[PDB]
């Protein structure tokens, strides 16, 4: 188990939605086609809700021991 | 045939509370048949009523005379044999709330219903069978024609 | 003695002290456990009257 929280850190979601539209704005591979506006910040819904996040999360603990979490794994929701 | 409720009704005193819009009055009326009551709001611009006037009264759950409970959106070309080209007042609806019945109830006499028009409101009360198939989210459509 | 001595301990303590409401479900706390049933059964006598 993890002493952490299974639920969507609003930091994690926001930072890590800015990471990956920093990817896909980059060179990055074209996971979800891309329909329509090339911009990833209105794909970065749909990389979200499609999962295609392989994105590794260092969440860290108190000091040092961390955590790694694929964003798949927490409760994403409305 | 959807015939939810229907009577015959005659006004005993228009606005009691004073006059305070411009396009609605808010009428107080009894029927004669059934001890019902009916609190009623009636743009008089475009249809002029007074206290004497007798009109009787209709509630359908669709127009149609077949019954059936095809509704998507009016569309306004259409015509064919419906309800309406007898009266002289239509009103769209919704009931939303119904008090009088608080606990199990042994006589349940007192049951009111609750309509407002997109925004004019009615009040009826009376018995509470005769007043059924009125669930919540309940759409109606008034009718109403003036009777010598 | 021991029967005596078995009801001398404390009603335990809190939940959310033992508990870490981030993991294990449902840690609320006590003023707001006794909101919840408040309006659990004031509202179902409400509702079903």
């Amino acid at each position: 188990k993890r002493i952490t929280t299974p639920y969507m850190t609003k930091y994690e979601r926001a930072r890590v939605l800015g990471t990956r539209a920093l990817q896909i704005a980059m060179c990055a591979p074209v996971m979800v086609e891309l329909e329509g506006e090339t911009d990833p910040l209105l794909i970065a819904m749909k990389e979200l809700k499609a999962r295609k996040i392989p994105i590794i999360i260092r969440r860290y603990l108190p000091d040092g021991s961390y955590e790694d979490w694929g964003v798949d794994e927490l409760i994403i929701t409305d | 045939a959807g015939i939810l409720f229907e009577d015959i009704f005659d006004v005993k005193d228009i606005d009691p509370e004073g006059k305070k819009f411009d396009r609605v009055s808010r009428l107080h009326c009894e029927s004669e048949s059934f001890k019902m009551d009916l609190i009623l709001d009636v743009n008089i611009q475009i249809y002029p009523v007074d206290l004497g006037d007798k009109f009787r009264l209709v509630i359908a759950s669709t127009l149609y005379e077949d019954g059936t409970l095809d509704d998507g959106e009016y569309n306004p070309t259409d015509d064919r044999p419906s309800r309406a080209d007898q009266f002289e007042y239509v009103m769209y609806g919704k009931v939303y709330r119904i008090e009088g019945d608080e606990t199990s109830t042994e006589a349940a006499t007192r049951l009111s219903a609750y309509v407002s028009y997109g925004g004019l409101l009615m009040r009826l009360q009376g018995d509470a069978n005769n007043l059924h198939g009125f669930e919540v989210d309940s759409r109606v459509y008034l009718l109403m024609k003036k009777l010598a | 003695r021991r029967k005596y001595q078995k009801k001398a301990a404390a009603c335990p303590d809190p939940s959310l002290s033992v508990w870490r409401p981030d993991i294990y479900f449902a840690s609320v706390s006590e003023t707001f456990e006794t909101k919840v049933d408040d309006y659990s059964q004031e509202w179902a006598a409400q509702t079903e009257k």
